[PDB]
RNA sequence: UAUCUGGUUGAUCCUGCCAGUAGUCAUAUGCUUGUCUCAAAGAUUAAGCCAUGCAUGUCUAAGUAUAAGCAAUUUAUACAGUGAAACUGCGAAUGGCUCAUUAAAUCAGUUAUCGUUUAUUUGAUAGUUCCUUUACUACAUGGAUAUCUGUGGUAAUUCUAGAG
RNA sequence: UUCAUAAUAACUUUUCGAAUCGCAUGGCCUUGUGCUGGCGAUGGUUCAUUCAAAUUUCUGCCCUAUCAACUUUCGAUGGUAGGAUAGUGGCCUACCAUGGUUUCAACGGGUAACGGGGAAUAAGGGUUCGAUUCCGGAGAGGGAGCCUGAGAAACGGCUACCACAUCCAAGGAAGGCAGCAGGCGCGCAAAUUACCCAAUCCUAAUUCAGGGAGGUAGUGACAAUAAAUAACGAUACAGGGCCCAUUCGGGUCUUGUAAUUGGAAUGAGUACAAUGUAAAUACCUUAACGAGGAACAACUGGAGGGCAAGUCUGGUGCCAGCAGCCG
């Protein structure tokens, strides 16, 4: 009796993003939130597509319960998914990896450290070592 | 302020463009081009929002890049490029074609419009001067300069540019009895045919417009846009024609046209 | 800076705030159908009041007039949906005769009564409190809810609700352990 | 969302105000305070004073590459890849904050520029640069200059002088 | 219109008229590095168009006469010529004329006055407010002066004075929070040195970089919306419609009051998860817990009148105190 049933409300397709989008109408009784990962491979399956270039997102639990709506999206290859989606969504789906980023201030600082030097700092750290020499 | 402006705040936006007055702080202001921004509308507005084919701003950046968009035959790859009145913007993919028309409540509705005639566009004659060594020519509406016109083409006209070499094919001369557009004030989007042009030396020339519906207004000639005869539009007029039906009307077809 | 969106008041306070029978006959009501405060009449007093500015404005305009059909029969179409103003009455002069318990009777909890579901009013505001019943599919946990003619056929109790069928609760589902268990 | 009530008198009818009453996207404050949505917020006195940290820098296939930076592998005898730095170009006059000055001043509605400047965006736009043409670089004219290599100065500042 | 434009004569310490980059590198054979040749990117004179910027016409401003005449030698009103201006213009200069405003309030003074769209209030007429989410204006401690540019009299651009200050090796150097944070002071009176470019957009050579613009969270009883703090039985103490009225009285028919007594439902909280989000909170959903004095305990004021509710009990005795007013 859990027989989560699917459903793409208003799709239009979009070759000039070579995608196309839907509203996601997810109909689940007696159950909670449907857990992207697997309504994505569900619109896989759905749609004769790939697990990776199918992507949702924006979804809101209606009031009481068991009706669900989101937002979603099927590309017709999942290089142009890979080329097209915001970053975050690549590394949410595990399809891309969260990028070594310093933390805003840090690289604020680092970043009037470097105006502080005009040209490249090579020869003003050896002339204020020897500088500090005598 | 010292020197220009550069944002556009979202309320201080035009009531057409008619975007969410919540979900953001500023508006696309529309860059320097063809069209007052006032009259204008945004390349991403008319994406994002009219077509909703994008979702946000990279989204319509991305579109415009890889060349898609052609507004009267040309990419312009900019996002605030200010498409305005009558301009021809052409996908490729969806081989769609759209002609930006006023629908009668006043707004850039989204007219689906056949690759047949989007060959050519159709503009108003705002100036007619002589240039340099004598060379006649023409100004119109979208800021288009055309070389060597008709000599008997007039300040008012209209005229029929071709789109693709961009020279003049052919024009329809200011009167009575002319059906018209409107492109201004409260009568925007209406549609009808020129009774009388009471002349008032001195500026701001008048003209009476009744419609196919037999109603009757008056305005003002800068917001005036002759396109064709009676009976006869040299363009493919948007869904209702302009006739602008009464607020009880537009119920009683709300009422009548209704299918669930 | 973005644009403000109007948070507007919704009740207005009565000039006399001791008036002995004024008083009496908001606590007959608040005791009738089970309002938590006094605040509920002011509120059901504020919506007739502005019904019957528009009203009244749009009755002192003349006859055939673009405004008043517009919104006069506007005005009647939205209440008759409502369901306050009956259908033999629609007339935008009856319209002025509305009283604040024609309102009160289409609150969701008077509903919930009359239909028999609830056989107490406070049993009304209770289970509706609780996330039981559903107008139409959808939870109402509202006691008010203005409801309305053409969908008050569809309220009963809500699925996930254990009166709709579904697993009891919390006490009844202790005491099934504990039985079982003992 | 057309309403009044207590008080001058032994008692009355008035004029009259005080007080009561209900607001207040008017604050402050007191006592309480469980939930969801929403949200103002160092304006009033001091446009008073500020430590500290950020708030504007920017490169596309397409201005300049000899980082003696990275890649050196399938594309590499000038150069192609990626790319610090610097020169060049552009913005930095937008945005954000405050209401101190200002009473035909600003501003609002409505005009005018046949009284002017306008990067940019968009549309067009030029043979003559020969000067007596019977001797010219047009198959491409010259010199600096940053970056860099090295020597310093000052206690220190986005301080920079000398040399190649 | 002396406009657009054209023409003649001339003038210039003679502006522009591509010595610039990317990709593809096709065709002709004059078969050579030969001849030509596409799509763009930057420039570039002029004229338009757009973003504008400057001025500009009419009308509209709060209080004050215990401000009735104000302005002109130092421009006050006008004329002309010149200078300057991007351009008109006493905008400035030279020479002339002696003018311009005013009881329809000029001029002066005050504004704890930025103007407006608007807010509160509401029978109608109005009164008060509008520092602040939008449009304009002005300012960056007060003043002046200026380079660069198309655009600044810029101030997160410079020069100097005044005021206030900082490091100092006492020679010098560097200042601008009415930006986001935060601090001192002031005062009755107002927030965290937080996250991030996800969304709105903006800047740039331009997708990619950047943005305390902005969004997200933190505090937040400024205001605003909906709304929990119990609901239903079965019993004992009762009250009303009663079959009549032998006293009755069954309670025949119902409605409350009792530390009696039962079975339910549910959140406020915690919390597997998942959704949410740039990442997280939080909300919507939901496992597993989570109500008996359901201690998961609602206060703030008042009980003479105005004004709804006590001439109950104890205390103090024109004290203490209460009282917006009468008391
Ligand atoms: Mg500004
Ligand atoms: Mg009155
Ligand atoms: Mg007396
Ligand atoms: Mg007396
Ligand atoms: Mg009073
Ligand atoms: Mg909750
Ligand atoms: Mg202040
Ligand atoms: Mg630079
Ligand atoms: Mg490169
Ligand atoms: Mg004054
Ligand atoms: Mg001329
Ligand atoms: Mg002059
Ligand atoms: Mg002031
Ligand atoms: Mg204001
Ligand atoms: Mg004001
Ligand atoms: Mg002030
Ligand atoms: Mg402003
Ligand atoms: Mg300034
Ligand atoms: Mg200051
Ligand atoms: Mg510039
Ligand atoms: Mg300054
Ligand atoms: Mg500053
Ligand atoms: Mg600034
Ligand atoms: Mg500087
Ligand atoms: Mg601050
Ligand atoms: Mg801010
Ligand atoms: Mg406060
Ligand atoms: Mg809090
Ligand atoms: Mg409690
Ligand atoms: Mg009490
Ligand atoms: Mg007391
Ligand atoms: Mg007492
Ligand atoms: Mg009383």
């Amino acid at each position: 009796s859990d027989a989560i049933t699917i459903r793409t409300r208003k799709v239009i397709s979009n070759p000039l993003l070579a995608r196309k989008q839907f509203v996601v109408d997810v109909l689940h009784p007696n159950r909670a939130n449907v857990s992207k990962d697997e309504l994505r491979e569900k619109l896989a399956e759905a749609y004769k597509a790939e697990k990776d270039a199918v992507s949702v997102f924006g979804f809101r639990t209606q009031y009481g319960g068991g009706k669900s709506t989101g937002f979603g999206l099927v590309y017709n290859s999942v290089a142009d998914a890979k080329k097209f989606e915001p970053a975050y969504r690549l590394v949410r789906y595990g399809l891309a990896e969260k990028v070594e980023k310093a933390s805003r201030q840090q690289r604020k600082q680092r970043k009037n450290r470097g105006k502080k030097i005009f040209g490249t700092g090579k020869s003003i750290a050896k002339k204020a070592a020897r500088r500090n020499a005598d | 302020a010292r020197g220009p402006k550069k944002h556009l705040k979202r309320l201080a936006a035009p009531h057409h463009w008619m975007l969410d007055k919540l979900s953001g702080c500023y508006a696309p202001r529309p860059s320097a081009g063809p069209h007052k921004l006032r009259e204008s509308l945004p390349l991403i507005v008319f994406l994002r929002n009219r077509l909703k084919y994008a979702l946000n701003g990279r989204e319509v950046k991305a579109i415009l890049m890889q060349r898609h968009v052609k507004v009267d035959g040309k990419v312009r790859t900019d996002t605030t490029f200010p498409a305005g009145f009558m301009d021809v913007i052409t996908l490729e993919a969806t081989n769609e074609n759209f002609r930006l028309v006023y629908d009668v409540k006043g707004r850039f509705a989204v007219h689906r419009i056949t690759d047949e005639e989007a060959s050519y566009k159709l503009a108003k004659v705002k100036k007619v001067q002589l240039g340099k060594k004598g060379i006649p020519y023409v100004v119109t509406h979208d800021g288009r300069t055309i070389r060597y016109p008709d000599p008997n083409i007039k300040v008012n006209d209209t005229v029929k540019v071709d789109l693709a070499t961009g020279t003049i094919t052919d024009f329809i001369k200011f009167d009575t009895g002319k059906l018209v557009y409107v492109t201004g004030g409260r009568n925007l989007g209406r549609v009808g045919t020129i009774v009388h042009r009471e002349r008032h030396e001195g500026g701001f020339d008048l003209v009476h417009i009744k419609d196919s519906l037999e109603n009757t207004f008056v305005t003002r000639l800068n917001n005036v846009f002759v396109i064709g005869e009676p009976g006869r539009p040299w363009i493919s007029l948007p869904k209702g024609k302009g006739i602008k039906l009464t607020i009880s009307e537009e119920r009683d077809r709300r009422r009548a046209q209704h299918g669930l | 800076p973005r644009a403000p969106r109007t948070y507007s008041k919704t009740y207005s306070t009565p000039k006399r705030p001791y008036e002995s029978a004024r008083l009496d006959a908001e606590l007959k009501l608040a005791g009738e159908y089970g309002l938590k405060n006094k605040r509920e009449i002011y509120r059901i007093s504020f919506q007739l009041s502005k019904i019957r500015r528009a009203a009244r404005d749009l009755l002192t305009r003349d006859e055939k007039d673009p405004k008043r059909l517009f919104e006069g029969n506007a005005l009647i179409r939205r209440l008759v949906r409502i369901g306050v103003l009956s259908e033999d009455k629609k007339k935008l002069d009856y319209v002025l005769a509305l009283k604040v318990e024609d309102f009160l009777e289409r609150r969701l909890q008077t509903q919930v009564y009359k239909l028999g579901l609830a056989k107490s009013v406070h049993h009304a505001r209770v289970l509706i409190s609780q996330r039981h019943i559903a107008v139409g599919k959808q939870i109402v946990n509202i006691p008010s809810f203005m409801v309305r003619l053409e969908s008050e056929k569809h309220i009963d109790f809500a699925r996930t609700s254990p009166f709709g069928g579904a697993r009891p609760g919390r006490v009844a589902r202790k005491r099934a352990a504990a039985a079982g268990g003992e």
